[PDB]
């Protein structure tokens, strides 16, 4: 059979995983609704980063609109859930 | 996936310093790439940071198998901008030795194209002819090959007491060299099936891309720099124009041996119609005098001395000037402030056109039919990068 | 009856008087829309009209290409199917307008 | 006013959007570079170095400006791309054999004369 | 005024079907190409036992440079550098001063011999024809350095090379 | 004034300046000035907007008919607001005559590339935008031509230093070729040739 019938609770714990595989942000600081560039002092250019990292994760391509907008985790749990539809 | 070759530089097909990036499926090109610029000198910075006598030597090494013609076609451009007048007897002499650097180029390409395709033996047989007008170009000038003879105000020197004897002597037998290179190529099957229906253009291509030269007259068009726009005493001679029929290597290596025999009738007129007189313009503030009066006269002296310390003044102006070089249409747009060195030279080679066309000629052709391509286009990278 | 016009990539054309009548009948028309004081429509009127004249009044080939001075009809044919693309060019273009902007004071001044 | 032509971008906002375009396919190129021409640095440093050289333009405010120098990014990712540069051309991004030149007054007074 | 190299068309008739027969399959013009270079064969060769024989050349051949001197042994130069200003590679460095006896020469006289073109025009200019291009052309260094020409290397070349300068001068110097 | 002097030619004046006046009247939205050298050289300054419309008139009219791209440049003045001036040369085949079209741009306004126009523009817009920094707008495939891979800045452009910023040479520990800023054994010496006395009084300036 085909991939299991991914949750969001699988999508903000592979997100998770991804941010603290990063380097420039400390892990157990970051939370799931912390904003990229104000909580965790990250830039323009580290937000690109970490969209791309995304897309290697989850395996899609995510414009450069709708990119410019995923500012905390939560938005990218978002993002994934309406790209994959998945509702529970 | 197209396989991805690098043809040249070190190649012996490359003509120069030319990187060919080439995409094939099996033998097939796919798309060629030429990549320039591995001779690319600089030469018109360095030209404006000269006199206008100081960049003559330039034009020698932009395409080094035609140096007195480019040493002419600079000449023309900085007369016209002077408003002055070469002699007559300059002009007989700068078309015949046009004339012999022509059979020079010529032979350099046939050869070397026939080299390419596989046919090494014509090539030692031609060498030898263009080792004897190599002595014709040192007599007169000192040098072998830049020579630097032709300058803005006529010729730098008189021919020596004796060459023009040696010019005919030479000259009688080469038709017959010619009739060797044709028994070795024109009718071989092997060199026709190598050379017809490869690389055709059609005219209103050739037009379109900028072609000139050969590369026009072999696919019919009806254009001789020298016939539509004549310059020096070439209104005063006689010759036929080669002319095509299928736009192909082949019509244009028949174009290339008939325009040698035309310029040996060209070269016959010139020995025989040579006229007397001086070989500079009769203007010391823009030709240096000669040295008895340079060693006598305080105005010859003064003149002398400003001429190559500072140079000639040239009045402020632009030009585009034109000539048929054997490779085709060489021009060069001078732009002059009105001080004694160039403003601005833009360089205009046949050669560049050529090559940016070589993509389009090469379409559905092989490797081979590439290499004989790069030699019917008569590429010498100096005038292509400079 | 000609064979060999001599140009690669330019075909012989058979019944070649019917091709160019067409084709300058063609561009007047394009030329009908444009505004009857700019130049480009009445220079171009001009020498359609006198081309199309000598077209009319000359049936041999020949003798109509030397009245022509074009150069082998083909050619001519050629150059009426390139001045028709112009002309519509033209039309979208509309360069009898007034000039678009004027140039620094020293902007073509030389030396310097 | 100022009555310009623009290149690609009429402000500043889609002249980012295009370095951010151009930043992605830098990122996306870099392993296959250091795999290609058998480069000694890290895929890490070759991002660094990626990032070092974006952010030396980053006071820029004129959009036109960072078109251009978008294009020219986008000229020298398609010739790193089809191997038009050779392993030299990408080591002369790190300077390997340039000596460290001082920066504060006194070794700069010592060594010579210019500031 | 022009001709055409390639418009002929050939004869059908069945003499000459059959002679164009036999040289598609008995390979005429092959043999045709044979002949040629079988007759080459038998043709002295053109070339020359160098060292022993050399090229020809002429009087106004430009070779390596050389500083001359008056028959008083004086040297020509005077140090007005117009060969300095003239030399369009800016190969000849000149630095000059007031002699002991108050005469006008030069402390330095450089040619750089890797930037020279042999063009031939600081000779051209120079007014006392101090400064020539011999005829010499073998004269390769195993370094780089050997061909960087100080003012001794000159003179030395021309006390070197005199009697075939003053020779080359005398047969040129009616057409300068 | 017959034997050094350059010969006139009055009937080829006229022809040009006539033909010129023909221009400028079709194509009054582009054109700004025209004019016609002492040695008959036909020149039309333009509009920058007006380099495709008036390339396409000059090659597809039938009065017109010039085919043919000679070559096609640019010239650094670094005294005018719009540093760079772009410069066509077109030959007619039919007419046997030769044109010159000259328009102007600065370091940031693109030039609409006429590769639609002419095939032969291509490596010559190519060569402008590697020597000048010109860009050139909807042209194919737009890259350097002629200097080295990864080279910085323009050398045609009158600021350049002729001799560059960096310079070659092979190093054995890194064992490759390297950059590195220049250093120069002898420097190039600048001489100041311009004589203090006017040469040319038909081209003396206004003393503003
Ligand atoms: C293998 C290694 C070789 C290296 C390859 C060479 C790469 C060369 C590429 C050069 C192209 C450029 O510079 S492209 C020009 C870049 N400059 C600008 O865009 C000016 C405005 N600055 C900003 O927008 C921000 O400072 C910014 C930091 C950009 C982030 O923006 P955010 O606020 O949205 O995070
Ligand atoms: S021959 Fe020419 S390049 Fe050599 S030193 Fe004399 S002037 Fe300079
Ligand atoms: S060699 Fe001749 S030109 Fe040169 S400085 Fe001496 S005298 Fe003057």
């Amino acid at each position: 059979s085909d991939a299991p019938p991914l949750t969001l609770e699988a999508i903000k714990d592979r997100v998770l995983y991804v941010l603290k595989l990063y380097d420039k942000i400390d892990p157990e600081k970051l939370s799931v609704n912390s904003h990229f560039m104000k909580d965790l002092g990250l830039d323009s250019l580290d937000q690109v980063e970490i969209i791309m990292a995304m897309e290697d994760e989850f395996g899609f391509e995510i414009p450069d609109i709708d990119a410019e907008k995923l500012m905390c985790p939560q938005e990218i749990v978002d993002y994934i859930a309406d790209k994959k539809d998945v509702y529970e | 996936s197209n396989l991805t070759l690098n043809f040249g530089p070190q190649h012996p097909a490359a003509h120069g310093v030319l990187r060919l990036v080439m995409e094939l499926s099996g033998e097939m090109v796919r798309k060629c790439d030429p990549h320039i610029g591995l001779l690319h000198r600089g030469t018109e910075k360095l030209i404006e940071y000269k006199t206008y006598l100081q960049a003559l030597p330039y034009f020698d090494r932009l395409d080094y198998v035609s140096m007195m013609c480019n040493e002419q076609a600079y000449s023309l451009a900085v007369e016209k901008l002077l408003n002055i007048q070469p002699p007559p007897r300059a002009q007989w002499i700068r078309v015949l030795f046009g004339e012999i650097t022509r059979l020079l180029n010529h032979i350099m390409a046939v050869t070397t194209h026939a080299l390419d395709i596989g046919a090494m033996t014509p090539f030692f047989w031609m060498f030898e002819e263009r080792e004897k007008m190599f002595e014709f170009y040192e007599r007169v000038s000192g040098a072998r090959m830049h020579a630097a003879y032709i300058r803005p105000g006529g010729v730098h020197q008189d021919l020596p007491l004796g060459l023009l004897d040696d010019i005919y002597e030479f000259s009688k037998n080469f038709s017959f060299r010619i009739d060797e290179l044709e028994e070795m190529l024109t009718n071989n099957r092997i060199w026709r099936n190598r050379t017809v229906d490869i690389g055709v253009v059609t005219a209103e291509d050739a037009l379109n891309y900028g072609f000139s030269g050969v590369m026009l007259r072999g696919s019919g068009i009806q254009w001789d720099l020298r016939k539509t726009q004549p310059y020096d005493v070439y209104d005063q001679v006689e010759f036929d124009v080669p002319i095509g029929s299928r736009g192909d290597c082949y019509d244009r290596y028949l174009c290339r041996v008939e325009e040698m025999r035309q310029s040996l009738r060209i070269i016959s007129q010139c020995l025989n119609k040579m006229p007397p007189g001086e070989i500079k313009v009769d203007d010391a503030k823009v030709s240096p005098p000669k040295r008895a009066e340079m060693k006598t006269s305080m105005e010859s002296l003064i003149h002398h001395f400003k001429l190559y310390t500072e140079g000639y003044q040239v009045p402020p102006g632009a030009t585009y000037t034109a000539i048929e070089a054997p490779k085709g249409e060489f021009g060069v747009y001078l732009v002059s402030d009105g001080s004694s060195r160039p403003y601005r030279c833009k360089i205009k080679a046949p050669g560049f056109a050529h090559l940016a066309g070589l993509d389009k000629m090469s379409k559905g052709h092989m490797l081979a039919d590439v290499v004989a391509i790069i030699g019917t286009q008569d590429i010498v990278f100096g005038e292509v990068d400079r | 009856l000609k064979k060999t016009t001599g140009l690669v990539g330019l075909a012989v054309c058979e019944t070649p008087h019917e091709r160019l009548k067409i084709l300058y009948t063609k561009i007047l028309d394009v030329l009908g829309q444009i505004p009857k004081n700019a130049a480009y429509r009445k220079y171009t009127e001009q020498i359609t009209n006198e081309k199309l004249g000598m077209v009319k009044a000359e049936p041999d080939v020949k003798k109509l290409e030397e009245q022509l001075q074009g150069g082998q009809i083909e050619e001519v044919i050629l150059q009426a199917e390139n001045e028709l693309s112009l002309a519509r060019k033209m039309l979208r273009w509309k360069p009898w307008e007034p000039l678009v902007e004027e140039p620094p004071a020293n902007q073509w001044k030389w030396p310097i | 006013g100022t009555s310009v032509k623009p290149i690609f971008s009429r402000d500043m906002n889609e002249a980012k959007r295009r370095v951010r375009e151009l930043y992605r396919a830098w990122y996306r190129e870099v392993p296959n570079t250091v795999h290609l021409f058998q480069l000694d640095i890290s895929v890490k440093q070759g991002r660094d170095k990626v990032r070092e050289m974006f952010m030396k333009n980053a006071h820029v405010t004129d959009p036109r400006v960072v078109d251009l120098l978008v294009i020219k990014g986008k000229m020298e990712l398609e010739e790193t791309i089809n191997v038009w540069k050779q392993r030299t051309h990408i080591m002369r991004f790190f300077h390997e054999t340039e000596a460290p030149r001082p920066t504060d007054f006194l070794s700069k007074f010592y060594v010579g004369h210019d500031p | 005024t022009y001709k055409f190299v390639n418009m002929r068309e050939p004869s059908m008739d069945m003499k000459s079907v059959t002679d164009r027969a036999a040289q598609t399959l008995l390979w005429t013009e092959l043999v045709r190409g044979l002949g040629m270079t079988l007759s080459y064969l038998f043709r002295e060769p053109a070339t020359i036992n160098y060292p022993f024989e050399k090229g020809p050349l002429s009087p106004r051949f430009r070779g390596e440079h050389a500083l001359r001197r008056y028959p008083s042994g004086e040297e020509r130069c005077i140090a007005c550098k117009l060969c300095e200003a003239v030399c369009p590679a800016q190969a000849i460095t000149i630095e000059a001063e007031p002699r002991a006896d108050g005469s006008r020469r030069t402390t330095r006289y450089d040619i750089d011999m890797t930037k020279c073109i042999y063009c031939g025009f600081c000779q051209e200019a120079c007014p006392v024809d101090a400064i020539v291009e011999g005829p010499n052309f073998e004269f390769s260094t195993e370094t780089h350095e050997e061909l960087l020409y100080n003012k001794e290397k000159l003179l030395n070349n021309g006390d070197k090379w005199e009697a075939e300068i003053a020779a080359n001068i005398q047969a040129d110097y009616l057409y300068r | 004034t017959r034997p050094t002097i350059r010969p006139r030619n009055d009937v080829v004046h006229k022809q040009l300046s006539a033909f010129g006046q023909y221009v400028a009247e079709i194509l009054p939205k582009y054109v700004q000035q025209v004019q016609v050298s002492c040695f008959n050289e036909l020149e039309i300054f333009i509009h920058p907007d007006g380099v495709i419309p008036v390339l396409t008139f000059l090659r597809d009219h039938t009065n017109a008919q010039f085919k043919s791209l000679a070559d096609l440049t640019a010239v650094d003045v670094p005294t005018r607001q719009n540093r760079f001036e772009i410069v066509y040369n077109l030959l007619s085949l039919r007419f046997n005559s030769r044109i010159r079209v000259k328009t102007y741009t600065d370091e940031l306004t693109p030039i609409e590339s006429s590769v639609t126009v002419y095939k032969a523009a291509n490596w010559y817009e190519r060569e402008i935008w590697d020597m000048f920094g010109v860009f050139f707008a909807n042209h194919p495939d737009l890259r350097r031509i002629l200097t080295d891979y990864g080279f910085e800045g323009h050398p045609f452009r009158k600021d350049f230093p002729l001799s560059g910023y960096v310079e070659l040479r092979y190093d054995d520990e890194v064992k490759r070729v390297v950059a590195e800023p220049v250093e120069l054994a002898q420097e190039f010496r600048k001489f100041d040739l311009n004589s203090p006395w006017e040469a040319f009084p038909a081209y003396r300036q206004p003393p503003e």
